[PDB]
């Protein structure tokens, strides 16, 4: 919370082999702003995504 | 093979705004028909004080 | 019965009004937040809804 972040970074970015996206499209995230973040972080299987 | 895994969970409350992306704001106009963004609460009208 | 006869019709009106603020299912009931959050492929269901 509290900061500015440019979401184009992350989806330029060609290192992630998903971008997926359930409640917002992943170009608008730069035009838009909100109440909490929440990041939660995890390794797991291939499969498994 | 393993994989990194990150989740973003935007909480979209009517509440005060906390983080944004980066978009530049602009001088306030009154009595003008405008499109404004206050916080992503986007609209179109006349900004009387 | 003329109180009647108003009354009837303002309940119409502000049932009509309230009915806008309802989701039918959608993610939102705020048409512009639908815009400005997704793009036209994903907001076409919602906006349809």
């Amino acid at each position: 919370s509290n900061c500015v972040a440019d979401y184009s970074v992350l989806y330029n970015s060609a290192s992630f082999s998903t971008f997926k996206c359930y409640g917002v499209s992943p170009t608008k995230l730069n035009d838009l702003c909100f109440t909490n973040v929440y990041a939660d972080s995890f390794v797991i299987r291939g499969d498994e995504v | 093979q393993p994989y990194r895994v990150v989740v973003l969970s935007f909480e979209l409350l009517h509440a005060p705004a906390t983080v944004c992306g980066p978009k530049k704001s602009t001088n306030l106009v009154k009595n003008k028909c405008v499109n404004f963004n206050f916080n992503g609460l986007t609209g179109t009208g006349v900004l009387t004080e | 019965k003329l109180q009647d006869v108003v009354n009837q019709n303002a309940q119409a009106l502000n049932t009509l009004v309230k009915q806008l603020s309802s989701n039918f299912g959608a993610i939102s009931s705020v048409l512009n937040d639908i815009l400005s959050r997704l793009d036209p492929p994903e907001a076409e269901v919602q906006i349809d809804r």
